[PDB]
């Protein structure tokens, strides 16, 4: 059944059900997700654990069982055994550091109940960054992986609220998506503004000349180093790719496709030539000295493009002296049994 | 396809019970589920996120805040510590509070009417007590003719080196349906469960910890109060994932003779669907491959050449709209992941693995 209501009613039924409390609520969670970082610290300190494994253990208690850590992320640690022998290492720590882990703990869950309470807050927003060229359920799913990044770093010591907070790591969030994933080709966001520009330039440009401004204009308008080339440039980027498959001449079933031809496979005739060249050139080939025949010959034609670097130990002198003795030698006597000569190129 | 081969196969509700699991997340009991919903497990049988909400966390979840600060912020806070609060309990105040749910209560926070055995929150705010043992003589006047502080001095949720961490705000009377305990001891039969008087505390946190048929375990460091909620490891899957489980763990050859019985003895009903349903089961057991692959956990991607990107006039491109759909899934499927790692809030994994699914669609 039609997705968009079904999640929206998903979870506005559980904002529904738990709104965070202007303060008390979202004050609450806050000092309990601070203290679990303090605490999963203290722990690192004392288990000499790394806090990224104290953060993944305490999490798997808490958020689930071995199913979510065997197929998510690859059965890197062991599914029971390896989580289980460090929640016990947690349960040796005496009263006094035990706490901490009951701290952690609950931090954690403390955490995803924040963020479940302020999911509407990402659809609101999201709501408005439609048009963009993305699909809302990927806006506001990208604006809640800001909403996220947000429960990340908010200092509750620091009275201003959680709402105004989010609202711009969720704004972050989205507009790098928008900028990211809307296009069939990815293009720097410096671009992107780039192109916004332009595009806002020829608005203003269409105000009043009552045609479609030369690039003269809009190189003018826009500022410091615009120049026709460039503007020039910047249109044929922001040109969407059309369909391979699209409707072609009297829309019938005729696809586009079919028109376009190919360039690298050596369509019979070429396929002829190189039968030629080859069989000539390997037969005049053999008939040459190898020293500095072979050493052009591989210089030129078998890795790249050196007149010193090219032959072994013989200098320059001496390659330089087979190599247009020989080769005219060779040119000519090719001149006479003429078979090259009509430029297979 | 009409005979949703994955349907008839795994007896679900051909056409609905998929699309209701498939897309969305109404959860089919996969394996055990011991706590009922009045009758026993739903050994293959579907939930909905309401009724399953209502079996993880326990039978109930009541947040009744009082309004004001001393009216209802008093009828409570006297039977919500440890009083364990029968059905109807009926608050007193504002209106009447109504307690409809089982076992014990814990009360949020207090204004400033009169502290009394709460926790340690305040004990700093009024150095006397966290400085010295003076909480005895906090008790003004009167004592001279656990926690008892004076008549009423305090206000609201604060640290008082001086009034800067504060936090003045509601009294929320949440009624919480879980058994509480405050001195289990050790009974060596199984591994320790539950706790000890006070010292030893075997127990995991307050998350998920299974003792007796119970499931769940909270943690209050305040009074040695062992938090036991009830349900227990009901394992509820939806999406593919659900469905993944269900087509592995199936002897066909059973389902095959099973059908053959059902086929031929009972009445033309239930033996006509037998046979619809023995076809595919025999098909696959012959020659034909294992009914496991129907499932989908690795993509194939068709050839690039066959999806060219290619140089039209000047800056226009062209490519086969199969591209986009391509990009529509990697973002998702990386979405996902990133989803999953970074902690995850279930609405949003699911409302993801829905779209994620849409898009393999
Ligand atoms: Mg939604
Ligand atoms: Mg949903
Ligand atoms: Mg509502
Ligand atoms: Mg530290
Ligand atoms: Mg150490
Ligand atoms: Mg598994
Ligand atoms: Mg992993
Ligand atoms: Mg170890
Ligand atoms: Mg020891
Ligand atoms: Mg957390
Ligand atoms: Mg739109
Ligand atoms: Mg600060
Ligand atoms: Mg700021
Ligand atoms: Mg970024
Ligand atoms: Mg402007
Ligand atoms: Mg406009
Ligand atoms: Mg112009
Ligand atoms: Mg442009
Ligand atoms: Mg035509
Ligand atoms: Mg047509
Ligand atoms: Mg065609
Ligand atoms: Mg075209
Ligand atoms: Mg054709
Ligand atoms: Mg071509
Ligand atoms: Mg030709
Ligand atoms: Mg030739
Ligand atoms: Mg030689
Ligand atoms: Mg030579
Ligand atoms: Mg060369
Ligand atoms: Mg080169
Ligand atoms: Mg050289
Ligand atoms: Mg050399
Ligand atoms: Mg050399
Ligand atoms: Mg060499
Ligand atoms: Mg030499
Ligand atoms: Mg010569
Ligand atoms: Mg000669
Ligand atoms: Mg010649
Ligand atoms: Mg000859
Ligand atoms: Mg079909
Ligand atoms: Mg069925
Ligand atoms: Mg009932
Ligand atoms: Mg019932
Ligand atoms: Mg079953
Ligand atoms: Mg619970
Ligand atoms: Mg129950
Ligand atoms: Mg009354
Ligand atoms: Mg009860
Ligand atoms: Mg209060
Ligand atoms: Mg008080
Ligand atoms: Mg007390
Ligand atoms: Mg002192
Ligand atoms: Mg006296
Ligand atoms: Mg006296
Ligand atoms: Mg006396
Ligand atoms: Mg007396
Ligand atoms: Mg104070
Ligand atoms: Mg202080
Ligand atoms: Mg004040
Ligand atoms: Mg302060
Ligand atoms: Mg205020
Ligand atoms: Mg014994
Ligand atoms: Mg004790
Ligand atoms: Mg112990
Ligand atoms: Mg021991
Ligand atoms: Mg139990
Ligand atoms: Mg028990
Ligand atoms: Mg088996
Ligand atoms: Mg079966
Ligand atoms: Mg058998
Ligand atoms: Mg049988
Ligand atoms: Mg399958
Ligand atoms: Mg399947
Ligand atoms: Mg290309
Ligand atoms: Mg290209
Ligand atoms: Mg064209
Ligand atoms: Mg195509
Ligand atoms: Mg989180
Ligand atoms: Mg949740």
């Amino acid at each position: 059944k039609i997705s968009t209501s079904d999640p929206v009613r998903q979870y506005l039924h559980e904002i529904g059900q738990v709104p965070l409390l202007t303060l008390e609520e979202e004050v609450e969670l806050a000092r309990k997700v601070e203290e679990g970082m303090e605490a999963i610290k203290k722990l690192s300190e004392i288990t000499g654990l790394d806090p990224d494994l104290i953060r993944e253990v305490v999490r798997a208690k808490i958020l689930g069982s071995a199913r979510v850590r065997h197929i998510p992320g690859l059965k890197e640690t062991l599914d029971p055994k390896t989580v289980e022998e460090i929640d016990q290492k947690l349960k040796s720590l005496p009263k006094e550091h035990k706490r901490y882990l009951h701290i952690a703990r609950e931090g954690e869950a403390a955490r995803q109940h924040l963020i479940e309470a302020n999911l509407r807050l990402v659809v609101s927003i999201a709501k408005k960054y439609t048009g963009r060229g993305l699909s809302f359920l990927d806006l506001i799913q990208e604006g809640n992986q800001g909403l996220i990044r947000a429960v990340e770093k908010f200092e509750y010591k620091r009275r201003f609220k959680f709402s105004t907070y989010a609202t711009w790591w969720i704004r972050q969030a989205i507009n790098r998506a928008i900028a990211d994933q809307a296009r069939t080709i990815r293009i720097p966001v410096h671009m992107v503004e780039t192109i916004n520009k332009l595009s806002r330039t020829a608005r203003q440009l269409q105000q009043e000349l009552g045609r479609e401004p030369t690039y003269e204009e809009i190189a003018e308008a826009m500022g410091p180093g615009w120049d026709a080339k460039r503007v020039e440039e910047t249109l044929k980027i922001a040109q969407e790719p059309v369909s391979l498959e699209t409707p072609i001449g009297d829309e019938k079933d005729s696809f586009y496709g079919d028109f376009i031809p190919d360039e690298h496979l050596p369509s019979p005739v070429d396929a002829a030539t190189q039968s030629l060249l080859s069989e000539e050139l390997e037969k005049a080939l053999s008939k040459l000295s190898e020293r500095e025949a072979m050493v052009l010959k591989l210089r030129k034609g078998l890795i790249d493009g050196e007149e010193v670097g090219a032959f072994f130990g013989v200098t320059r002198e001496r390659i330089r002296q087979i190599e247009n003795k020989a080769l005219r030698k060779l040119k000519y006597h090719e001149s006479r049994t003429r078979k090259l000569r009509d430029f297979l190129d | 396809d009409v005979p949703s081969k994955i349907g008839t196969l795994l007896d679900l509700s051909a056409t609905e019970l998929e699309q209701v699991l498939y897309f969305s997340k109404y959860i089919v009991l996969d394996p055990k589920g011991a706590i009922l919903n009045g009758v026993p497990v739903e050994k293959r049988q579907l939930l909905t996120d309401e009724e399953y909400r209502e079996l993880r966390y326990g039978k109930q979840e009541t947040y009744p805040l009082p309004p004001g600060v001393d009216a209802l912020v008093k009828d409570g806070e006297e039977v919500v510590k440890g009083q364990e609060l029968a059905p109807g309990v009926v608050s007193r105040l504002d209106g009447v509070a109504l307690y409809r749910f089982p076992r014990r209560v814990r009360v949020e926070y207090v204004k400033k009417e009169r502290a009394g055995l709460r926790l340690p929150l305040a004990a700093w705010v009024e150095k006397e007590a966290y400085k010295p043992g003076e909480i005895l003589a906090e008790l003004p006047e009167p004592y001279l003719f656990g926690d008892k502080i004076v008549a009423a001095i305090d206000p609201e949720e604060e640290v008082i080196a001086e009034a800067e961490g504060v936090v003045h705000l509601h009294e929320p009377a949440s009624i919480l349906v879980v058994k509480a305990r405050v001195y289990p001891f050790e009974d060596d039969v199984e591994v320790s469960t539950g706790d000890r008087v006070a010292p030893g505390d075997v127990l995991a946190d307050g998350g998920k910890v299974k003792s007796d048929v119970y499931g769940r375990v909270e943690v209050d460091l305040v009074r040695n109060v062992v938090r036991v909620v009830e349900s227990y490891d009901i394992d509820a899957r939806m999406g593919a994932e659900a469905i993944q489980q269900l087509l592995k763990e199936l002897d066909l050859e059973a389902l095959e003779k099973e059908l053959l019985e059902e086929m031929k003895h009972p009445s033309r009903a239930r033996r006509a669907k037998a046979r619809k349903r023995l076809e595919v089961v025999r098909a696959f057991l012959d020659s034909g491959n294992r009914p496991e692959w129907m499932i989908l956990e690795a993509v194939p991607v068709l050839p690039p050449d066959l999806r060219p990107m290619v140089q039209v006039d000047g800056g226009r491109f062209a490519t086969s709209d199969l591209n986009d759909l391509y990009r529509r899934l990697i973002n998702r499927n990386n979405r996902l992941k990133k989803l999953l790692a970074q902690g995850a809030p279930e609405i949003i994994i699911r409302n993801e693995k829905r779209m994620l699914q849409e898009a393999v669609d």
